[PDB]
């Protein structure tokens, strides 16, 4: 309602790099209160003295907690099959992902997990 | 007995009250109200109990 | 006993009309079965605050599917007292005499006599002493059933005809209309003849007045469908 | 009518029909009150309202993928006695008659493309 | 003893006596607590089964 | 006692077409009652008549193995009868014959020899129908005898049906639209056979017209009960 | 009008998510004058600064007291059954849980059972 | 119906726990007008979120005030005992109770004790 | 019937048996108030319905 | 029913590495709330820039918490002997896991272990 912060839609599709196999765009539901993190400039950049910086090239990174649906298996969410991911929030934002990449996977317990996505490049659609 | 769950007055004066003392031959009157008359009330030989409701 | 609600001509619609109707109200019957049929007329012809309805209520039967019958009809005649010989077989136009079992089915037997069934399509009916009308016997010849009438005259010279009642029907008269509430009362007896899976349109037309004399009329459909079992 | 044009409607439609209807039996037995509108204490009934809620609860978990929205729930969803709609002489109880509304879930289709090329 | 026949207990209030002339009347007052049970339980309206349906 | 409610024709248990259910066992004789209390009510007028009509139909009969055999003897004269050309025996197997106790004559005694004979000694001024219901070999079927007034004959009644409703035990109320009947089941009705009913009930308007119903049950003859 | 405020029928099912049975849907009668409350609302809001809000998702809950059946066991009312639950007010509101779980079980004596259900959503009716 | 509510009889069984030895079943007697309460279901609720629910195992517990023997030890009251509780009402309805363990101890005066037992399980007997 | 065809289902039968005498055991020179069940304060006591309450714990925990 | 996250079963079968013996396959009960966690990928990945991943090989990983069962010794929790271990959640799915071995063993008190069970696969079923 042009204020309310938060995660209205979220859509997966899953290609697992073995067998070439793609399914989806399956939707998803927040697990919890806290909303997915994102990072898109892929130049991160150090702090050298007097003013100056090193910029260097890196990855646009995602953090996204997800519930598990109940007919994808779990390892396509621990990092055995790529991500495509698009979220949409209340503002009218959304973030759409190609290619993900499942970095670091984290120990879950079968219905709720937290992917760490890292693309070459995300992308906005700043609400009109 | 009706009223699974209670004991209406004469229930209560015959299976109660007349089981225990024997010098009343049973004279365990349900009455209406305790006071709904003295001069009736005081006819029946000495001992008897009366059992009567007050207000439900 | 089927009750109505007719619509109301006024503005919005009824009954479904969410995304239009069959556009006729549906009437399922079962052959041979004799059912009465209210119509309540209180909703259009209330807000016409006049003498409410009329005696002048007019039918037409239509078939949609009829899918025609396969034994055909007949007719016969005799005197009063005399007993009446037919045949029941030159009524089965078929491909093939495969294994034709003429049956009298008990339930619509005769009304004023007693028939004696044949061996081979013969039969003897011996109408009752002392009487003289027309009486019908269903008959089922292999499954397809067909009547016959034997209409008996008291040997003055004869009946003139029986009309060979339809499969679906509306008697002559047997309608009422009562004005002070705005109910139409009429019967619908659908013959023992009739297939199941047709499927027919009986449309009415009722016509209201005025506190003047003048008059209003209004059109209904309904589709009867003729259903075994039922 | 645009509802029944694809086949998938249709399958989809029947779909609904048999789930409804192998969905209702559980309304058999029952016992429905459908005078005082109270069931006592200790007995399994239920009452024409709840039984609506019942229905309109059921549509209301199907939505979306057999049928798409219900625009207006309150009407498009109705269940009405025997009693309730033929003025009572013609009434007996044991009768009702719902009606809903099919929606077939929207689906794609041709999507016009303009592309106008120009230079820098 | 009839409370543990039958499961019914009452609530003992107050004890008063009080005498006159020749007779010593002793009034005890009890209350006695309970849920007054709806009788109608009567046969239900209908039976159920076959409905309608017309999912247009 | 059946009890069946009528639907009253609004379009408003189809089991396999329309008929209703109704279980019997071999022997019994049940009543059932039909209340068209929610058929004839809203037609308001004077009830119910005396004019139903009821048709037995086998749609499985398992056709009998022994067949039955008729009599026609004279009074207070003993009879004599044998049960061997009755059984066709087709595959070799024991004869063994049986008189069962609970359904024997009705007027007299039976006397069940060794070798499928029997002496049935009439009793003593005594003139009609009897019957009786023997077992060849687990398979029931009668014998009726009829004792005859010593003047000339007596006539040759039917054969009583496995599944049958009686001549007149029927009845109509009326003042509650309730019809009542009886249903007889033969001791030689096979387990397993089902039998249909069809009834067509006429009701009748204040002026003396007709409304005719028509319905059915499935009679399904179980053993055990 | 608004005709007077209180609870006409509350029918509850039970099924046991260990053997598959299913109980009811039985009938019960209110303990008290206290009434059943309820939140339709599936979505919580929390307060941001300068208006805002973080709208993330939740429940819909139900509080119902009830007296115990004496043919239910009582551990069907303190979390050991899936119950379906209808409630219908005086006023022609009626409201329906369908396959709730009792959540966080208070202590009760035998008689009059309080229960906290918590469900994906619950419709109302709202009388014509 | 319902017949009044309330308790009949209290059966009380004491085992201490280092010389095994048992005493009892005792009776005792109720020190006011509250009642016993209980827990049955093994199985706590916690509210996730979209209707969801965490199952994880628990106790079932017993809260139960008496009046104290004058033949048995206080100790035996405050948790230096293994009990076996059983409790009849009037209605018919008996809740039995074994290898019982006296939690959490309360101060008493010597005379009212409330015990917080707590079991693996508690067996009804709903009545007839 | 299936219950006792295994060797093994009669060997259980016994080791059931030989235990629930063993319980039944403590079920031994004590009162059974059967009447007026009100079972007095301080007095060991037992009605029918706490032995049936009991047993049916036994065997609901054994299962 | 469905819509309950929580264990039911928990199947662990030990053989000794020593004497080639075998016990099981013997069930156990969680000690507390927390629920065995789960990772089905057995390839890791690590952060390259823009956008690669370096996809290397690694291990299933289980971590399970359970109640040490009185007549299996402790060492046999403690990495002692091979485990084969097998779980089912109340929305049907179920996880084996055969020859598996305990990997840094943590201190124990005697009643509640933890063990991090390493594998070379983990097979989901899926609920139909």
């Amino acid at each position: 309602c042009n204020k309310q912060n938060g995660v209205k839609n979220i859509l997966i599709t899953f290609t697992d790099c073995d067998t070439q196999e793609v399914i989806g765009p399956i939707s998803h539901e927040q697990p919890d209160d806290t909303l997915p993190t994102y990072k898109n400039c892929a130049w991160t950049n150090t702090a050298l003295t007097n003013g100056y910086v090193q910029r260097s090239a890196s990855n646009a990174t995602m953090t996204l907690p997800v519930v598990r649906d109940l007919r994808v298996p779990l390892a396509f969410y621990q990092g055995c099959a790529q991500v495509d991911v698009q979220v949409e929030k209340f503002d009218g934002t959304v973030m759409t992902l190609t290619e993900g990449a499942v970095v670091e996977p984290e120990e879950s317990d079968g219905r709720s997990v937290t992917m760490n996505i890292v693309a070459s490049e995300i992308d906005e659609l700043l609400p009109p | 007995l009706t009223y699974g769950n209670r004991v209406t007055l004469p229930e209560f004066a015959k299976y109660i009250v007349a089981p225990a003392f024997h010098e009343i031959e049973g004279r365990a009157i349900p009455v209406t109200g305790v006071d709904d008359d003295a001069s009736g009330t005081q006819a029946t030989k000495l001992p008897f109990v009366l059992v009567g409701l007050r207000q439900g | 006993m089927y009750f109505f609600s007719v619509d109301p001509r006024n503005g919005a619609s009824k009954s479904g009309d969410v995304c239009g109707s069959c556009c006729c109200e549906s009437i399922s019957a079962r052959p041979g079965e004799v059912n009465g049929v209210m119509v309540s007329y209180a909703a259009w012809s209330a807000p016409l605050r006049g003498h409410g309805l009329t005696n002048k209520t007019t039918f037409e039967i239509d078939g949609v599917s009829v899918t025609p019958p396969k034994v055909s009809n007949a007719f016969g005649r005799t005197k009063v007292g005399v007993v009446f010989e037919g045949t029941l077989s030159d009524l089965f136009p078929n491909p093939e005499g495969e294994q034709v079992e003429y049956e009298i089915s008990e339930l619509n037997g005769p009304s004023n006599g007693v028939v004696e069934l044949g061996a081979n399509g013969a039969f003897t009916y011996t109408p009752g002493a002392l009487f003289t009308g027309v009486d019908r016997f269903w008959f089922s010849i292999n499954g397809n059933i067909g009547e016959y009438v034997i209409s008996v005259d008291p040997t003055t010279s004869e009946l003139p005809q029986p009309p060979f009642t339809t499969p679906v029907y509306v008697p002559a008269a047997r309608r009422s209309v009562d004005p002070r509430t705005h109910v139409l009362k009429f019967v619908l007896g659908v013959s023992p003849a009739a297939i199941p899976g047709d499927v027919y349109r009986l449309t009415v037309r009722q016509v209201a007045i005025d506190c003047d004399g003048n008059e209003f009329v209004h059109i209904s459909c309904y589709d009867i469908s003729i259903g075994s079992c039922g | 009518n645009a509802t029944f044009r694809d086949a998938s409607s249709r399958r989809l439609a029947a779909a609904t029909g048999v789930a409804l209807a192998e969905f209702l039996q559980q309304f058999n037995g029952l016992a429905v009150f459908t005078k005082n509108t109270n069931i006592r204490t200790g007995i399994i009934g239920t009452n024409p309202r709840l039984m609506l809620g019942k229905i309109r609860k059921w549509a209301q978990d199907n939505v979306g993928t057999l049928f798409s929205e219900f625009d207006n729930i309150n009407e498009d969803i109705q269940l009405l006695t025997d009693f309730e709609v033929q003025p009572k002489c013609v009434g007996q109880p044991g009768i009702f008659h719902l009606n809903m509304r099919y929606r077939p879930p929207v689906r794609g289709a041709r999507i016009n493309v303009n592309m106008a090329p120009a230079l820098f | 003893e009839f409370s543990g026949e039958h499961g019914i207990t009452f609530e003992f209030v107050s004890l008063d006596i009080s005498t006159e002339g020749d007779v010593v009347y002793i009034e005890f007052r009890f209350r006695q607590n309970y849920e007054w049970c709806e009788t109608v339980r009567e046969a239900d309206t209908t039976i159920e089964a076959g409905r309608f349906s017309i999912n247009l």
